[PDB]
């Protein structure tokens, strides 16, 4: 029931102005604007606020250190991330944190959390439900599916169904309020 | 003539693109992330492209399988365009590579190549 | 009703020995071993007998010349080809032969025509049915589908359903003895 | 350390691989066709790999999205193996690139890297 949410930026947290500026929400702001009010005991940590296209290998070191110092203190961790290099990060973190004691769930959205039709609420609810499972490891939640993080690829560039599990079964799939694993 | 296809990965530098140009490659395709773009901080890749894109065509497609690129959609895209990157639109990777090859077979004028790549020649592209 | 079949090699024409040699059937041998007996007026031309991985750009020049000198003499052309670079060839030929007057259909198989469970008969029947349509252009037939040749990609490496039309509708799909275009 | 990912296209030569090694790249991934392999006639690519694969790991994955590689399935595969190419099995391209990067972070022994790449470390590979 105790969850840590770590922000890295991405479209999910994106906020655009008419002045031509591009700003970014913190993780807590993302959850609140996405309308997740059922997050009972949740902490928040803002590690980065970048377009994921900017991600470099040094960022994976930072993220892994951060994860390593929190895996014992939480029952689950969620990392919000841009979709562009999300599967790269989830892959590298999988090699860096061999055998996490908890679920570590990467997610994001194709449409900013600030828009009315965003996929952010579905993705966050999915990640949250899975961070409460007892299933240890590194995963990606997107479009109602939970996929093994080291078997995930971005497959579509302009769709809500942006990710797939490649050559491996999907871990779980949302059906109502239920994550189903078969 | 000779085309090189390079996948964009985190931390990829511009030095191999210089080497490619020096080696006599007449075109380069970059498979970017998502709807396409070049990282503007964290590497010299963008600066390198600004320079090279006026000497040979630099084409951007996506590493994803479906929906293709749209360099107007994001800042990383708009800067790639500013830097002279030619978008591949919704073309397949096979169409992108072969189309560039075909074009290079009868012009090396970069701005001419740019126009051709963006024109639907035979049904490969939505222009 | 007058069709030309051009062989380039590939798995479809592959024949392996216990001596460790690898041999290749000509196009006519492929059709006959695949059991296509309904090919009324068909000519045959063997252009290459190679694993398609070996294909180089000079081969596209040869193939295009060959095609150019036959497009007027036939109602349809079928080219048998290895699956590895099939979509490359069909793409380049599409730029080289702008506006062919006839259908030009690339095909192949994941399983050699000599095996009992081969996909060769389905692929060849599909290509033949489409070479008899009045629909001009360059296409790929595979697994009962006809796809625009310059929108085709190899998507699977170990399945009969090896190709897809990317960001474009499938041209036609087999249902019985009928090619359906919607 | 630094990894380079190159798509195999018809007529691709070995010269850019030499340049990559000379530039200090510690690993190279090749996205081949289908179940994987290197053309044995028509280019100097295979000969170049025979040489370079003992200095840095050369990894082979596929350009296709599903089913991965199997270098034992075809002659072009078996010669790639003979030439010292490390297969990526059924790994994603993201797992392949990042796994190589991770390994290179604590050894540059090519034969050691070879073993690691072929071992299922965390669920990324069927070994």
């Amino acid at each position: 029931m105790k969850i840590l949410l770590i922000g890295m930026g991405g479209t999910i947290a994106s906020v655009k102005g008419e002045n031509g500026y591009e700003a970014s929400l913190s993780v807590k702001e993302v959850l609140d604007i996405a309308g997740i009010k059922d997050c009972e005991d949740c902490d928040f940590l803002d590690l980065k606020n970048v377009d994921s296209t900017l991600i470099q290998p040094e960022d994976w070191v930072d993220l892994a250190e951060t994860l390593y110092k929190n895996v014992k203190k939480y029952d689950g961790i969620i990392v919000t991330h841009g979709t562009d290099t999300l599967a790269y990060t989830s892959s590298m973190i999988s090699f860096m944190l061999r055998n996490p004691p908890i679920p570590i769930v990467f997610t994001g959205s194709m449409i900013p959390a600030t828009e009315e039709n965003s996929d952010a609420p579905l993705n966050l609810q999915t990640a949250i439900k899975f961070a409460t499972s007892g299933i240890r490891g590194v995963y990606v939640a997107f479009n109602g599916k939970v996929m093994l993080g080291v078997r995930t690829s971005k497959v579509r560039t302009m769709s809500r169904d942006a990710f797939e599990s490649i050559n491996y079964p999907i871990i779980a799939e949302l059906r109502g309020e239920d994550l189903v694993v078969n | 003539m000779a085309v090189l296809v390079i996948k964009l990965i985190p931390g990829l530098s511009g030095d191999i693109f210089r080497a490619a140009v020096e080696l006599g490659y007449r075109g380069i395709v970059i498979e970017g992330y998502g709807a396409g773009g070049i990282p503007y901080r964290g590497s010299d890749l963008l600066q390198t492209i600004e320079e090279l894109s006026k000497e040979i065509p630099i084409v951007m497609t996506t590493q994803a399988m479906y929906d293709g690129v749209d360099l107007t959609r994001y800042k990383v895209g708009r800067l790639a365009l500013r830097a002279g990157v030619i978008p591949a639109g919704d073309m397949t990777k096979e169409a992108t590579v072969t189309k560039l090859m075909w074009i290079l077979g009868h012009t090396n004028n970069v701005e001419e190549i740019k126009v051709l790549m963006r024109k639907n020649l035979v049904g490969e592209l939505r222009d």
